[PDB]
RNA sequence: GGUUAAGCGACUAAGCGUACACGGUGGAUGCCCUGGCAGUCAGAGGCGAUGAAGGACGUGCUAAUCUGCGAUAAGCGUCGG
RNA sequence: CCCGGCGAGGGGAGUGAAAAAGAACCUGAAACCGUGUACGUACAAGCAGUGGGAGCACGCUUAGGCGUGUGACUGCGUACC
RNA sequence: AGGACCGAACCGACUAAUGUUGAAAAAUUAGCGGAUGACUUGUGGCUGGGGGUGAAAGGCCAAUCAAACCGGGAGAUAGCU
RNA sequence: GUAACGGGGCUAAACCAUGCACCGAAGCUGCGGCAGCGACGCUUAUGCGUUGUUGGGUAGGGGAGCGUUCUGUAAGCCUGCGAAGGUGUGCUGUGAGGCAUGCUGGAGGUAUCAGAAGUGCGAAUGCUGACAUAAGUAACGAUAAAGCGGGUGAAAAGCCCGCUCGCCGGAAGACCAAGGGUUCCUGUCCAACGUUAAUCGGGGCAGGGUGAGUCGACCCCUAAGGCGAGGCCGAAAGGCGU
């Protein structure tokens, strides 16, 4: 039972170069470049999965911290404040509010300030 | 550098080019007109014109010069017979020089040759 | 350059012909393997 | 001297983006036989200028 | 309607050739006729006697007139190498790529 | 609305990239088997001086090669089918 | 029939179920090489991706926005064995 | 007379340059040595692998030589890569 | 090359002390999901009811699978109303993968559960073929040398003719042997071969061409040497030799 394995072996070097689509050059053509870059792609798209919350949380800091000097306070003592407040709003909702609801960002500073004050 | 130098080598050493020239106004003389490359034309212009300026004046020393030059007989005697008499009056620029496009198995550069008064 | 292969048929057909072969054992040895391999030209006869 | 890498199709193609020939821009028109012919050169029918220079 | 010629197996890489073609590429068949009879290339006979061929099958096959042709399409396809042989110094070889390329000429109207 | 000034600013692609379409090259894959491989059963287990094995040359309406054949030469006689 | 050199090659016609089955002939993959289109790219530094992401282009949708392609800018990021 | 001298053919190969993916798997060019001799050359022959042959270098023995080449033991063995 | 804060910069943005904030990891928590191992009660082909806890990993051990070809199931089933293969797209699973379907393709394929393996490739300076790259780059093989006119031709630097020019001339001329083996001559063709073009050719194709008493070979004769009836010798093969 001799097995030719051309068939099971383009569907496999396929898959790979589907994956390796809009790479450059060779990574896109080229099975043994596709298949490296195939697996850096993963190994960046794991760790990256990792780094997204933080890059995110990372954005919303500095857009709390704008907004919150915008209203007379750092973003560490505004947190501190909504922390002594009891008020838990994510930094992710905090942000969203910073850009799309100043007044009401501004409402949040006034709570944290009473509660610091 | 060739500041101010004249003479083209066209690629073959001095006695090929001399010998070259000789046989070339030769031909342009008894032909009046010759295809060869736009160069060697332009070359062929600074040895014929001359030749003919001699030719103005036949004299036996004129001839044995036209004869030191051109090694042909029959070149000097058309020379000095024909072409001094049709030249007499005219101030040099006996030839005419005619790009005439590209020879097929070099590209090269190619041009007529022609004395000025070859359609009378 | 001389180069080793200086040809010569009566030396070619002395050192390797037909008649050289059949004239050993080991000749007609030599003749057997190549006809059991099927060779067109046993030997360097022409 | 030999190269370490092979170089891509991408510098290959840059290094090319000179190799474009250009189009002779315009032929000139003889005067006098009207037919198409290269700028100082004779026409492919003899002519150069409006006068017949060769009978080929 | 689009009328194709092609010159098939031609004795040229299509790199010699595409420059011709690269050169002709779109215009009006009577301006490309004229560029190639004064682009001094071997690429440029083969091409021109491509497109003429093409502008005669338009003119022919499909009553086309020659006024109206465009260049519309002019790749330069490569085609099956000759392998031969390159005897080198020291005993080696090299073995050297006659290219030939397919030539393509599209003419239309359109 | 005009000028000036300041600020900002698309439109370029010689080429190149990615994607897609269509090709070229190439000959993988799949499908195929008058070729192999391994056996089983059974034959036969030798050919040769009555000239072998293997060949050379020839031989046709025939230019070659193959197959056959051997100057009776892709064949001759006879007996059968 | 036509172009072409009484070429090569090709375009028609016709044959054929099929000629993108045309003899360089079943299927015709990949590398590799082109043509076209979309987007990007000529002040910008590095395993070329990845996470974010504008803009453009296209296709859907009855709005609403989703698919796709591209990907300015940006965080991280020195292949595989 | 001469393993005499100078010097072509012929035989060689001291120097240099070039060449070193060569024109060439050892050459070219300019010079250089021998050039009646222990010379050189044609044709044929003989010597066969631990063998030959060697004015002796381990030289040469078909561009291969501290043991030729081809086939075989053979898929040697390989605590190595 | 600043080059002994990572940089900018800093007189604190340095240092010490104290204090409260905050940032900060794949740690922990939250929410969702998968799996392994336990412990619990109903039981079984364990479902679970739960319930703790575990889940980085090389060499390596253990467990469970995907898929490929082939055999049975199968004279079944799918298939010209389109098989395999190829190429897209969509869906789907934890993965190997699977399913569907557009196009291509044009005749085969094969469930299920078993069975057997030439059963999976990126490396082995692996092997074969194809194709890149360097790159239209080096080079086109003696620096004896060409020029022009005419012809032929689709096209001529190279072919033919002519006239010049140059080079060899103890050769680069002529005749042979050896070797080759049709390269000879004529016609014809120019794909490939010719390091370019080629109408030309030692290229293709066809036809032609080799005439002997005296030339040569054969032949007669012998050298070196070979072979060698008998013979001598040697396990055999064979060696030597008349
Ligand atoms: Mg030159
Ligand atoms: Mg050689
Ligand atoms: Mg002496
Ligand atoms: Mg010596
Ligand atoms: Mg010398
Ligand atoms: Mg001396
Ligand atoms: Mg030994
Ligand atoms: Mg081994
Ligand atoms: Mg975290
Ligand atoms: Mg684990
Ligand atoms: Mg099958
Ligand atoms: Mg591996
Ligand atoms: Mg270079
Ligand atoms: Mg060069
Ligand atoms: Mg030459
Ligand atoms: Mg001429
Ligand atoms: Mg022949
Ligand atoms: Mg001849
Ligand atoms: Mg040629
Ligand atoms: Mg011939
Ligand atoms: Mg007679
Ligand atoms: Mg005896």
């Amino acid at each position: 039972a001799r097995v030719k394995r051309g068939v099971i072996a383009r569907a496999r070097h396929k898959k790979i170069l589907k994956q390796a689509k809009g790479y450059y050059g060779a990574r896109s053509r080229v099975y043994r470049v596709a298949f490296q870059a195939v697996i850096k792609a993963g190994q960046y798209a794991y760790r990256d999965r990792r780094q997204r919350k933080r890059q995110f949380r990372q954005l919303w800091i500095a857009r709390i911290n704008a907004a919150a000097r915008q209203n007379g306070i750092s973003y560490s003592k505004f947190i501190n404040g909504l922390k002594k407040a009891s008020v838990e709003i994510d930094r992710k909702i905090l942000a969203d509010i910073a850009v799309f609801d100043k007044v009401a960002f501004t409402a949040l500073v006034e709570k944290a300030k009473a509660a610091l004050a | 550098m060739r500041h101010r130098k004249s003479g083209r080598q066209l690629n073959r050493n001095s006695s090929h080019r001399q010998a070259m020239f000789r046989n070339m106004a030769g031909s342009l003389v008894r032909h009046e007109i010759i295809k060869t490359t736009l160069p060697k034309a332009k070359e062929l212009r600074r040895v014929v014109e001359p030749l003919i300026t001699l030719a103005k004046t036949d004299s036996v020393a004129n001839r044995r010069l036209a004869f030191a030059r051109t090694r042909d007989n029959e070149i000097v005697a058309k020379l000095f017979n024909e072409l001094g008499p049709r030249f007499a009056s005219r101030a040099g620029g006996y030839t005419r020089i005619l790009k005439c496009g590209f020879r097929a198995g070099d590209n090269a550069p190619m041009a007529y040759i022609e004395l000025v008064d070859r359609s009378e | 350059m001389k180069r080793t292969f200086q040809p010569s048929v009566l030396k070619r057909n002395r050192s390797h012909g037909f008649r050289a072969r059949m004239a050993t054992k080991n000749g007609r040895q030599v003749l057997a393997r190549r006809r059991a391999k099927g060779r067109a030209r046993l030997t360097v006869s022409k | 001297a030999v190269q370490q890498n092979k170089p891509t199709r991408s510098k290959r193609g840059m290094r090319r983006s000179h190799d474009a020939l250009t189009a002779v821009t315009s032929l000139s028109v003889d005067k006098t036989s009207g037919e198409k012919h290269l700028r100082h050169h004779i026409t492919a029918d003899g002519y150069y200028r409006g006068r017949k220079v060769i009978a080929k | 309607m689009e009328t194709i010629a092609k010159h098939r197996h031609a004795r040229s890489s299509a790199q010699k050739v595409r420059l011709v073609a690269d050169l002709i590429r779109g215009k009006k068949v009577s301006q490309a006729l004229d560029i190639l009879t004064y682009t001094n290339k071997k690429a440029a006979v083969l091409v021109k006697k491509v497109l003429e061929s093409a502008i005669a099958n338009a003119e022919h096959n499909d009553g086309a007139d020659i006024d109206d042709l465009k260049v519309t399409k002019i790749f330069v396809d490569e085609g099956p190498s000759m392998k031969r042989i390159m005897p080198r110094a020291k005993g080696r070889a090299d073995r050297i790529l006659k290219r030939t390329s397919h030539i393509t000429v599209v003419v239309s109207d359109r």
